[PDB]
RNA sequence: UAGGAUAGGGGCCUACCAUGGUGGUGACGGGUGACGGAGAAUUAGGGUUCGAUUCCGGAGAGGGAGCCUGAGAAACGGCUACCACAUCCAAGGAAGGCAGCAGGCGCGCAAAUUACCCAAUCCUGACACGGGGAGGUAGUGACAAUAAAUAACAAUACCGGGCGCAUUAGUGUCUGGUAAUUGGAAUGAGUACAAUCUAAAUCCCUUAACGAGGAUCCAUUGGAGGGCAAGUCUGGUGCCAGCAGCCGCGGUAAUUCCAGCUCCAAUAGCGUAUAUUUAAGUUGUUGCAGUUAAAAAGCUCGUAGUUGGACCUUGGGCCGG
């Protein structure tokens, strides 16, 4: 029976010790100030941050020269810097080990919304995502973890059909438009 | 055998209120948020 | 001390297979008298109950921990389990048909009820938290 | 099990055909043939997933039944030959001819040669022996047996092959110093010319084989393939020179034609 | 409003038909039907027969207004007819699709002679 | 050694002869709720446990045994016989083998449709056309996994902290909320013209018109003494009922039970049971301990085992970056 061979895998992780006021207000604290679903988005990040972490101590590990650590640390690097996750001049490979949870929060679809203006909330920006008024390039985006390259972060706009930024007005519009006439 | 149930039928019987429901999700770690240390 | 000849694999080897054994975990699951308890490795196990009990308590508590004696189907051990809700006894009855678990500890004796190691989960199959909630009636 | 498998499942296929793993449960258990059968291609890769002039099996045996899809100088309507290394798998309707050789990373492209270098094809030699009557006779790797050989002609060697004469044209004495390119392992692909060979008594021959820009590498008997005398090959490379590229320097190939573009 | 633009094109003169994934972009309109592909696709590249076409497998992306599909520009439509799955030519009219009752199809029949 | 048989080597078997083969480096024997492997879970490293299962190999078709055909079978969707089971009989006879798909009984803690299809992947035949419960599609499917809704924004308000003077005020900025307060916006859940999807339908993706006043288009699971996050709330019960993984609570002022409010952790998930990994430097080769906490044999000899003192020229140079 195939499609038992496409695989499929886990993205989080349930953390060690549940209950501790430190970890609980610090996530809080994250969790609040992006304006997410839960704490299971954050949990993704400290999984995807556990992993590039993991390759690039393994890269750091080994000494320059060799082919594996050049390859997969330029590999890395420029991943990185597909994601303008690291900054200019900071090409170093350390500089990953450096970055923490907040700068794959910080480039989220509804943080880049927030910090392009258009939502006049951070809550207001995630709605916003999941009511198909936005695009990214001409296809409309409703994850609101997108994780937007830097390529396609300049025009990140509304959509053509979205009423605020596209074309006819929405329901509620024309419901009170048609009982005015 | 003999006491079985006494305490949960000696209880009296009272009802819950109709409480305005809490936001669920999202809203719901925005009131915990502005609420906890925003307030 | 220990003997870490680089040809003392065999003598390691054989004495960590021989110092295993006195591992009470180890012991307990290899020994093959897991199958000989009254769940023979299993989880759950439905059976049949005799009648309610009720048992005493013991020292630093005093109460009548209200429990049952039940039959297994599969291999016909009769055990006693404990009924875990306030006044739930009620629900149970003679010669019905129950779902026995583990009471925690891992088959071992729970708090103060004396010598038992088992819970009912269900009966008549109907969920006896809901019973508890009223949420389904049997 | 009970006799001959005749179901192949796609993750059994060999690696090197490319297909996917979520597009079925069976691959096309290339049929008895004239090459190993795991260093093949059937004709239906061939044809649906290379050149795409199909798009189902059916329609592949509609491509074949037609009699269009002539291998080696003798149309094969089989949807599962096993077309291997310099098989010329040529179309008349299209005019169009390919031969099917290794590529660098380990895997089969189909280069087109034109007429007069699809006249012909390319083999190296199993052993010469004699037979019924004392008739020597040479048996090939593309299974072939030439009867009256060369008497110079000998094992391991390389021997062209016209598709009307149908006999020997020329041969490749299979030494120290002539191109060869492997055609198994990890080394597969790459050409080189030989520039050592030492024997162990009772085991694999080795040859050590030097690439056209300073790489060296080892290989067993089975795998190299003389092509021609000296540094020149008498076929067709690849867009590849036959020169396998460490991956830095294929990522600096792509940096730099998205740099000059 | 809606265009429509074909890449990934190659003829193949063995099957004798011109094979092709079309791009259709459609604003606004829900999606456009394949009947009416037909006769755009048809009046483009001069068939003269605008029924050797067989439009199939589309998507309509995400979001809307931009659609994928395969073309098959057939030059015969003998070799349509011979060249071709059934299930589609029924589609289009071409030919009509019968239902089967597996009981005596080949079991009891098997029995008798 | 000689032969017989096999397709073929061979004590595989026969005749004769020799007296050998394995073992403390564990044979033989016994257990295995043991098919093997690729691998799975967990993992700082090392490891520990698992692996019936879709990939490969082997073995079986109720239990054994024996053969026909055939290139290929000790075949079971082939036969013969026995044993267990069972069907039809008009009472002589006859037909059997779902550990194939689906489905029924039983066993159980435990596992779905007596569906559609050859269009795809391939197989098969005398064969471009037939066939294919292989295989695909659809129905049940909180096994597991993924994205992810349950509102958002504005001024009004008793108000609530600076910031414009900051006294003496008073109202002020992000709005924090008790606001079913007021208000127009946004939408998908759902309904649904149609088209697309499909072998044909169905789902998804698009999208005519419909589709939100907060009672609803209502989020639950468990917990509120310690661990361990969150009541020195209120009522009832009174060593009882009961809770409680452990420590413990309950003997008329219960932070622990039964209830209501509030709250908390997780959140479309969570609790429970068993088994297993981590914790566990509580199996320790890395990496434990043995005076007194469990542990140096009473003492010496002693074979295997383990471990074994020092000593042997690349000694000094050129040469090229
Ligand atoms: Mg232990
Ligand atoms: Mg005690
Ligand atoms: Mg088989
Ligand atoms: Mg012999
Ligand atoms: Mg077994
Ligand atoms: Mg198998
Ligand atoms: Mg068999
Ligand atoms: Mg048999
Ligand atoms: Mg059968
Ligand atoms: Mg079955
Ligand atoms: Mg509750
Ligand atoms: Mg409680
Ligand atoms: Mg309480
Ligand atoms: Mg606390
Ligand atoms: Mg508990
Ligand atoms: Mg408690
Ligand atoms: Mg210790
Ligand atoms: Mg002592
Ligand atoms: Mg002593
Ligand atoms: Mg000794």
């Amino acid at each position: 029976h195939v499609n038992f061979y496409r695989n499929y895998g886990k993205t989080f992780k349930k953390p060690r010790r549940p209950y501790e006021k430190e970890r609980l207000d610090a996530e809080l604290k994250l969790v609040g100030e992006y304006g997410l679903r839960c704490k299971r988005e954050l949990w993704r990040v400290q999984y995807a941050l556990s992993r590039i972490r993991n390759a690039a101590r393994h890269l750091l590990t080994l000494d320059e020269k060799n082919p594996r650590r050049i390859f997969e640390g330029a590999a890395l690097l420029r991943r990185m810097n597909r994601y303008g996750l690291l900054a200019e001049g900071q090409d170093k490979l350390d500089y990953v080990l450096a970055l923490t949870a907040e700068n794959f929060l910080a480039r989220r679809l509804q943080t880049l919304v927030f910090k392009a203006g258009m939502a006049k909330s951070i809550h207001h920006a995630r709605v916003l995502i999941r009511q198909r008024h936005i695009r990214v390039g001409r296809q409309i985006v409703n994850v609101p973890s997108f994780m937007v390259r830097v390529e396609s972060e300049k025009h990140i706009d509304f959509s053509l059909t979205s009423p605020f930024g596209g074309g006819p007005a929405g329901r509620v519009k024309r419901k009170n438009q048609k009982k005015a006439s | 055998l003999a006491r079985a149930g006494k305490v949960r039928g000696q209880t009296p019987k009272v009802a819950k209120q109709d409480k305005k429901k809490q936001p669920r999700g999202r809203a719901h770690k925005r009131i915990q948020y502005n609420r906890r240390f925003v307030t | 001390g220990k003997t870490r000849g680089m040809g003392a694999g065999r003598k390691l080897k054989t004495h960590r297979r021989n110092q295993r054994w006195a591992d009470k975990a180890y012991k307990k699951s290899h020994l093959g008298n897991e199958w000989k308890k009254p769940f023979a490795g299993s989880s759950h196990a439905k059976g049949i109950v005799l009648e309610k009990i009720g048992i005493e308590a013991k020292q630093p508590n005093s109460a009548i921990r209200k429990c049952a004696r039940v039959q297994l189907v599969k291999n016909g051990k009769k055990i006693a389990a404990f009924v875990p809700n306030d006044g739930c006894l009620n629900f149970i009855e003679e010669n019905d048909e129950v779902l026995i678990a583990g009471f925690g500890r891992k088959g071992h004796a729970v708090g103060d009820i004396p010598g038992v190691r088992f819970k009912v989960v269900k009966v008549s199959g109907v969920s006896l938290l809901a019973l508890f909630k009223e949420k389904k009636e049997k | 099990a009970r006799g001959l498998k005749k179901h192949l499942k796609r993750l059994n296929a060999p690696s090197h055909w490319m297909l996917d793993k979520l597009g079925g449960a069976f691959a096309p258990k290339p049929s008895s043939g004239p090459h190993k059968a795991r260093e093949c291609l059937p004709l239906i890769l061939i044809l649906r997933n290379r050149l795409k002039y199909a798009l189902t099996y059916r329609e592949v045996q509609s491509i074949l039944m037609q009699r269009h899809i002539m291998v080696d100088g003798k149309v094969r309507t089989d949807k599962t030959y096993p077309a291997g290394f310099m098989d010329i798998i040529s179309i008349p309707k299209t005019g169009e001819n390919y031969r099917l050789l290794y590529d660098t990373k380990g895997r089969f492209r189909l280069h087109s040669v034109r007429d007069e270098d699809a006249k012909f094809k390319l083999c190296k030699v199993r052993s010469v022996q004699f037979g019924q009557k004392g008739i020597p006779y040479l048996n090939t790797y593309d299974g072939r047996t030439i009867r009256y050989p060369d008497p110079l002609i000998k094992a391991n060697d390389t021997i062209k092959l016209d598709l009307e004469t149908n006999k020997i044209v020329d041969f490749i004495k299979f030494d120290v110093g002539n191109v060869v390119m492997v055609t198994g392992g990890r080394n597969t692909g790459r050409v080189g010319v030989i520039k050592n060979r030492e024997k162990h008594k009772g085991t694999f021959e080795t040859i050590h084989v030097e690439d056209a820009q300073g790489h060296q590498f080892a290989t067993r008997l089975g795998n190299v393939f003389t092509i021609g005398k000296g540094t020149k090959p008498w076929v067709s490379l690849p867009k590849g020179k036959g020169i396998k590229l460490t991956i830095i320097e294929e990522q600096r190939k792509r940096d730099a034609a998205a740099q000059a573009a | 409003a809606v265009t429509l633009r074909t890449r990934k094109f190659m003829t193949n003169r063995l099957l004798s038909r011109k094979q092709f994934v079309l791009e259709v972009i459609h604003p606004g309109r829900a999606n456009v039907s394949k009947a009416d592909l037909k006769e755009r696709l048809a009046k483009i590249y001069e068939v003269k027969d605008s029924n050797c076409i067989f439009v199939f497998k589309f998507r309509t992306h995400f979001g809307g207004g931009k659609s994928t599909g395969f073309g098959l520009i057939y030059d015969n439509l003998e070799a349509a007819k011979k060249f071709e799955p059934k299930y589609r030519l029924i589609r289009n009219g071409l030919a009509t699709k019968v239902e089967k009752s597996r009981k005596q199809i080949k079991e009891r029949k098997n029995r008798t002679k």
